[PDB]
């Protein structure tokens, strides 16, 4: 009974307790913040392709 | 109507951008099918005439921005 | 002894798949340990895969995960992997920054590039956090601990 | 939401400061190894009627007890750990830095001079808290050597 000396918790409990969460990136905020400002970009800047100032304020012609 | 669409609006908000792209892409889509499976009426001419003038508002626009749409001057 | 004739470092084998053929030798599948070591098996490829893809950028796709795994890459060695692929990272850049779709996505391909070429940015975790790499050393150094006084007690 | 994440913040907070005032490790609180007793008066076999094919089963269930029960202890630590940090963070500071969004006015438009500096914002956290300064050799100081050493014919 050797095997009752040795700790129980085995190194798989370990693992998956000191490693409980997948980390978050740190790269992970620029590339969903950004990709969300590109829509704040298009519609809103003024110089954009596909900007919504002659949707929502149509031009006086 | 600032109601409905503040109402409209915070219904709207509560979604992912996933379920509101293709909720908006089904119901463009079986809006164009009502007007294009409408034999010749007149309504459905001027239905598609009006999306073919929105995609020349698009791409005037795309052309000169800061200028907006090109009339005829 | 079959197996274990070697260290659990020191086989050709990946870690994650030595494991399995220990676990195999040492425990019958009605264990309770060998439930435990097949599992550890699949935590150890699970880091074999985020090593495989950490590697894949550099060293191609054979990247022979074994030598990295057993012997991971110092500070200056992630150092001159970075600098041998500098000039078609900085060139990847610029031929996206060309073709992205608007000035915003174009400054932000530059500026993420920016960052992500210097080498003084890559986050060691031992520079970081010291309390943290000494004890997640004393976390295999202890689980050998247990092995040794398992040997001084026969 | 935005209430519950400063909630939230305020409570990781409290768990930072209640454990770097009893200056604990890392790791040693999530190690499940550390709240077992190896001090159990470990059942012995040859007292509890086994047959043949029993005794592995019986060491499995010795194990699987007393790492459950290591779990269980561990989960008690955090729970108590919980309420302790609950209750600093009812009594906190609450001052944040916001996420840096672009400034958009109400009929107004968002200039790319914003967007960009809201860019940088992004990037500038891409850098650690504490860096290797790994010196990368510019081309400034590299033909400076290299020429001296083809001007003595190297």
């Amino acid at each position: 009974d050797r095997v009752l000396s040795l700790p129980a918790v085995s190194k798989n409990q370990v693992l998956e307790n000191v490693f409980h969460t997948a980390p978050k990136a740190p790269v992970e905020h620029l590339e969903k913040m950004v990709s969300a400002n590109s829509k704040v970009y298009d519609a809103l800047n003024l110089q954009s392709k596909r900007v919504l100032i002659w949707q929502v304020k149509p031009a006086l012609f | 109507i600032e109601a409905e669409a503040a109402s409209i609006l915070d219904r709207h908000l509560a979604k992912p951008v996933a379920q509101i792209r293709k909720e908006q892409a089904s119901a463009y889509a079986s809006l164009l099918k009502r007007a294009e499976t409408a034999k010749g009426a007149k309504w459905a001419e001027k239905y598609l005439e009006d999306v073919k003038a929105v995609q020349w508002f698009d791409a005037s626009v795309a052309e000169a921005p800061a200028s907006g749409p090109k009339v005829a001057a | 002894l079959g197996p274990q004739m070697e260290a659990l470092g020191a086989s050709d084998l990946l870690l994650s798949e030595q494991i399995r053929v220990i676990t195999e030798h040492r425990y019958t599948p009605d264990r309770l340990q060998y439930k435990e070591g097949m599992k550890l098996a699949d935590k150890i490829a699970a880091q074999e895969a985020a090593l495989k893809e950490e590697l894949k950028v550099i060293y191609g796709d054979n990247v022979d995960v074994k030598h990295f795994q057993a012997s991971p890459r110092t500070p200056v060695q992630q150092l001159f992997d970075s600098l041998k692929n500098a000039a078609a990272n900085k060139e990847r850049a610029a031929k996206e920054a060309a073709a992205a779709a608007s000035p915003y996505l174009a400054y932000a391909v530059t500026k993420k590039q920016e960052v992500q070429a210097d080498p003084s940015n890559i986050p060691f975790d031992e520079v970081l956090y010291p309390q943290l790499s000494e004890e997640l050393l004393e976390l295999e150094l202890s689980d050998i601990r247990e092995d040794e006084i398992a040997l001084e007690k026969a | 939401k935005k209430q519950a994440t400063e909630n939230l913040m305020k409570l990781l907070q409290a768990y930072k400061d209640i454990g770097d005032a009893k200056s604990e490790p890392l790791l040693k609180n999530h190690n499940p190894r550390t709240f077992e007793d190896r001090d159990y008066p470990v059942p012995d076999f040859r007292t509890q009627n086994l047959k043949a094919g029993d005794v592995p089963k019986f060491f499995d269930t010795v194990i699987s007890t007393r790492a459950s029960a290591a779990i269980a202890s561990k989960d008690k630590f955090w729970a108590g750990r919980k309420t302790e940090a609950e209750a600093a963070s009812a009594k906190a500071s609450a001052a944040f830095p916001r996420v840096a969004v672009p400034e958009w006015k109400k009929g107004k438009t968002v200039s790319i001079e914003n967007l960009n500096t809201v860019t940088d914002k992004y990037a500038a956290a891409l850098v650690p808290k504490r860096k290797l300064a790994l010196p990368v050799l510019p081309e400034g100081v590299k033909k400076a050597v290299e020429d001296f050493a083809a001007s003595v014919g190297q």
